[PDB]
């Protein structure tokens, strides 16, 4: 409405309830809405860091947005016992367990991937479930598998803090451009995991791309990675009587459809409608029956394991356990004709599961938690990025630059107060290193953290009261080396211009660090760093005469969908006045069938440095049917 | 539907050799000669024998018996509205017949019109007399009709466009009249109906005809104004590139080894003495994953290709002077992943794009006449303002670079 007078502050005052996602932003009373708006879009486009840490300077809520998002960890709900664990492959198993209380009977499925869409995904840490063995209980609140966002003790990091300079590296560093060093890139990292239909008839083989000729490997196996880009290809066959062509199965060709992707598999479920005696007799289907057998004697293992806890008086037993037995019960049991799309399907269906650590590269978007946007322009060894010398912060690194200009117009001042309060902390570490001893390095670390926000202190004075002196030691020197806890609530606790001035004031030592070859001094601060989801390749296009549905399918490498030349690109060629190369261009490329095929073949067969091409003047093909149709309709153009 | 253009006698245009009377698709196992679906004056596409495009049409006559031009029907109808009724038999003359009326024409056009509503469809009549009576039907290409191969149980299957069911049907009707010569004895004409159902089914053809239109015929052309399909073309996401020229850029390995593609098979086959089947084999190989001979290969034909590797960069909307610019293939990168066009920053503000992640179209030139005509809109030749003639501050020095000029002189 007109009148914002509703509004009291004082009724928010202490409460930051207001803000949703703001609430994982520092200082957010200093950062634009435009910017912030751009940061709740950007957390949904954030993708899984292999290497993900709880950031330096937090809001204290991060932690809680790690357990309330269930997508990413595994927490029982009452206490469990092991009743059995049993294998499907290597990578992939289920664990029986039982409700110490209750008595209800509940699996647990252990694998390495979550797809979450297209080639989406995250890798998952199963080191516990693992660990788990037969008869061992399962506490209630633990973690089974977590996500590589959680640490430890479960605390949630969606970025990587990453050494940052405002510095113009040789105008690299223009508008929203970073410049990273490889360190640096190697911790941004991403997993992909994609899944792959590969649906072969009864007339269709699949290609031996991954065999010798004693062993039919059609397709990589369990702990494979994927060779050449291709997991298999297929040949359609009419009939298959012949299977004349046994040199031709070993090799590819252009009819043959290939599928197209990079990675380990780490799983492969087969769905089959075709006798097993077929199977069996022949050669080509050897490796999937081997497949298609490892998956029977799973199910008939859970089977015989757990007929007497589903048949039995007791029956206490999970909805979840019981689908999953009731399923497995289905695949044993004969006259099972599986369905794809409201569909009875020929031969079989075979998913694949790929999963792919896939690393950072040039064009890809990286950013800040205020809203500022960033494209990875170049990639440089750790040596050439700026290094601070003849100090005792000797050798320190930037992991990334920025633009200096145009820091201010953005109206996103907080990234700057993070940056700066990791180097004043950088300062405190040393000086906590340098002298004193351990009683002198936490009254330093609490006259720090009083300066930043008192309540930390308070709270970190308790810690560190409360733990034993071996373990003051550790937090002593996990504090001096990997870095500074430092709590920047969003809007109520946020350090300002005045406090910032007095942290520089009371602490004159602190200036800054003059690198190697800048003249100016330079600031080096740590700050977060996250991975957007855009990347170069989900928008590359490429054609050469011969939309790609095949790409989507995984049928094609790349996307061949073909550019759109229009009114407006043709008026911007008229601009030359020499609408005939515009036509020849047009023709060959596109209108004129006779012309493009005839420039595919001079292309082919003309001097290698040397093109000069000569195109027929003919009727178009569509101009032909549009003759012949209006002819027929009894019309012809006069005076053309 | 309100379309004006010039008409066609058939009469004029009528070919013998090109006669379609056997309404028989197949002739003993094998298409007819004389059928409809003829291999024999329309061509097989797999054959080069044919030597006969789709330009190719057939053609049927229906003498001695005249049938009403299937294009000028409604303009008849609107002028007569008796044509319906008279036509067949069941005003003072109505259902008079076919033949009465064709006699009767200049009288029943005259007693049927509308003075001031239908003044301007008399006269065009009275331009088109010659033209209103259809004596000739023609039947066009086999080749544009399809009919899908599938195997039927009864007997193998004929797939047909729904007027291909209508093509069978017209010519048997007429088949029949001409054959009895003496046998009529003038006791009973039974050619009226026949040829009254060939009208409508022809003016139904003709209405197929404009679905025809409709399905993929001039609406593809209309595809091409709306926007032509150009292949050998590409997209790629812009990052900054430093420490070239402004006219050259960088290219990415995947985007020139397909649009370059049939350029590099030719080299590639000449320097191992390969067959282009081997050739495409080695190409395949190198889009897989980066191979340091194929970089080899494409390195050396940027540096010798007369008049440089050139290609159009346009940023949609191509609404501005420098929209569309004719830049040069200076590097190949060597990166696989790394799929980003390399362009200089003074290029930016003409085209108006940012490093934002947006992609830009590629489109490559070839000859070498289109490259010096395409040079035109380089971007050397838009340094001159073409409003005042003065230097174009789109290429001149950006934001980080006028600073350092800056801080060097001032």
């Amino acid at each position: 409405m007109d009148d914002i007078s509703v509004i009291k502050n004082e009724d928010y005052e202490g409460s930051h309830r207001f803000l949703a996602e703001e609430l994982l932003m520092p200082n957010a009373n200093k950062t634009d809405g435009n910017r912030s708006t751009m940061f709740c879009s950007h957390l949904a486009q954030a993708v899984t860091l292999q290497k993900a840490e709880p950031p330096l300077v937090y809001t204290n809520f991060e932690n809680q947005v790690g357990k309330y998002s269930t997508a990413g960890y595994r927490k029982a709900n009452s206490n469990y016992k092991v009743i059995e664990k049993i294998y499907k492959n290597d990578y992939n198993y289920v664990l029986i367990v039982q409700d110490q209380e209750t008595g209800e009977y509940t699996l647990f499925e252990r694998a390495e991937c979550e797809f979450l869409t297209e080639h989406y995904g995250f890798q998952w840490d199963n080191d516990k479930i693992d660990s788990l063995k037969k008869d061992d209980t399962i506490e209630k609140d633990t973690v089974l598998y977590k996500n590589t966002c959680y640490d430890e003790n479960m605390n949630f990091g969606y970025g990587v803090n990453l050494n940052a300079a405002y510095f113009s590296y040789k105008n690299e560093t223009l508008e929203d451009a970073i410049v990273i060093s490889e360190s640096a890139a190697k911790k941004l990292g991403t997993f992909s995991v994609n899944k792959v239909k590969v649906s072969v008839n009864t007339n269709d083989i699949l290609l031996n791309l991954y065999g010798d000729n004693e062993n039919y490997k059609g397709f990589p196996d369990i702990g494979e990675h994927i060779k050449n880009q291709i997991i298999a290809s297929r040949r359609r066959f009419d009939y298959n009587t012949a299977l004349y062509e046994l040199k031709n199965l070993n090799e590819m060709r252009d009819s043959d459809t290939p599928f197209f992707a990079d990675g380990k598999i780490v799983d492969i479920e087969i769905f089959s409608n075709v006798p097993e005696e077929e199977l069996k007799v022949q050669k080509y289907n050897e490796q999937v029956l081997y497949y298609i057998n490892k998956q029977k004697e799973f199910s008939n293992n859970v089977y015989q394991k757990l007929k007497k806890i589903v048949e039995g008086k007791d029956n206490n037993v999970s909805d979840k356990l019981l689908h999953f037995y009731n399923n497995c019960k289905m695949r044993i049991d004969e006259n099972i004709s599986y369905t794809y799309q409201n569909s009875k399907f020929s031969g079989f269906i075979m998913e694949f599961t790929i999963l792919e650590e896939e690393p950072l590269n040039k064009g890809s978007k990286i950013t800040g938690r205020y809203g500022n946007k960033g494209v990875i322009s170049k990639i440089l060894p750790d040596d050439q990025m700026p290094t601070v010398a003849e100090g005792r912060f000797k050798g320190l690194k930037a992991d990334i630059c920025l633009n200096p200009l145009g820091v201010f117009n953005r109206l996103n001042p907080s990234q700057l107060i993070e940056q700066e309060l990791n180097w004043i902390a950088k300062f405190i570490r040393k000086d906590m290193e340098e002298a004193g001893s351990n009683e002198e390095k936490v009254s330093i670390l609490l006259d720090f953290l009083n300066r930043v926000n008192k309540e930390e202190t308070e709270l970190m004075e308790e810690f560190i009261n409360s733990l034993n002196k071996t373990e003051l030691e550790e937090f002593l020197n996990d504090i001096i080396e990997n870095g500074i806890p430092i709590c920047q609530k969003p809007f109520f606790g946020n350090i300002g211009l005045d406090e910032l001035w007095e942290l520089y004031n009371h602490y004159d030592h602190i200036d800054y660090f003059k690198c190697e070859g800048i003249s100016t001094p330079l600031i080096i601060g740590e700050i977060y760093m996250v991975r957007l989801k855009h990347e170069p390749h989900s928008k590359f296009s490429a054609r050469s005469t011969s939309k790609s549905k095949n790409f989507k399918e995984h049928k094609d490498l790349y996307s061949k969908t073909p550019v759109r030349i229009g009114n407006m690109e043709i008026s911007n060629l008229s601009l030359t006045n020499e609408m005939g190369s515009i036509m020849d261009m047009l023709n060959s490329y596109s209108n004129n069938e006779t012309n493009r095929r005839e420039l595919i073949m001079q292309l082919l067969t003309g001097n290698p440095f040397d093109t000069n091409i000569d195109l027929s003047d003919v009727e178009s093909g569509t101009s032909k049917i549009l003759k012949s149709l209006f002819t027929c309709l009894g019309l012809s153009i006069d005076d053309v | 539907m309100g379309k004006k253009l010039s008409l066609i006698d058939f009469n004029e245009i009528y070919n013998e050799e090109n006669l379609i009377t056997r309404a028989n698709p197949i002739e003993n196992h094998e298409f007819s000669d004389d059928g409809i679906y003829s291999e024999r004056i329309f061509g097989s596409y797999n054959e080069d024998d044919d030597d006969k495009d789709i330009d190719t049409i057939g053609w049927i006559n229906i003498e001695p018996y005249y049938i009403i031009n299937p294009i000028l029907f409604t303009i008849i109808k609107k002028c007569i509205p008796s044509i319906n009724k008279i036509i067949n038999y069941q005003g003072e003359d109505d259902y008079i017949g076919l033949v009465k009326f064709k006699d009767n024409f200049d009288d029943l056009l005259e007693k049927y019109t509308d003075k001031k509503k239908y003044q301007k469809e008399y006269d065009f009549l009275i331009e088109n007399h010659d033209k209103i009576f259809i004596n000739k039907l023609p039947v066009f290409s086999h080749k544009l009709r399809p009919a899908t191969l599938l195997t039927g149980s009864k007997g193998k299957v004929l797939a047909f466009d729904e007027i291909n069911n209508y093509y069978n049907f017209v010519i048997e009707y007429i088949n029949q009249i001409n054959e009895g010569v003496v046998s009529d004895d003038s006791i009973d004409l039974l050619l009226l109906p026949l040829l009254y159902n060939m009208q409508f089914y022809a003016n139904n053809i003709l209405t197929r005809i404009i679905s025809e239109y409709l399905r993929g015929k001039k609406g593809f052309l209309r595809k091409n104004i709306m926007g032509s399909r150009i292949n050998f073309s590409a997209r790629n996401v812009i990052t900054p590139l430093i420490g070239h020229p402004i006219d050259e850029v960088a290219m990415p390995y995947k985007t020139f080894a397909e649009l370059y593609k049939f350029q590099l098979i030719n080299l590639i086959s000449k320097v191992k003495g390969i067959n282009y089947n081997e050739a495409l084999k080695f190409w395949e190989k190198g889009i897989l994953g980066f191979n340091q001979e194929l970089y080899n290969y494409m390195e050396e034909l940027i540096t010798k290709t007369k008049g440089g590797c050139t290609f159009l960069l346009n940023r949609n909307p191509t609404i501005s002077i420098g929209s569309i610019l004719y830049l040069k293939i200076g590097l190949i990168k060597k990166d696989y992943k790394d799929l980003t066009l390399g362009i200089s920053n003074n290029l930016l503000s003409a085209l108006s794009g940012d490093y934002d992640g947006d992609v830009l179209n590629i489109i490559p030139v070839f000859d070498n006449k289109m490259k010096e005509h395409f040079s035109l809109l380089s971007p050397q030749n838009f340094l001159v303002d073409r409003n005042n003639g003065r230097f174009n501050g789109d290429f001149d020095l950006q934001k980080d670079q006028i600073l350092g000029i800056f801080i060097l002189n001032n």
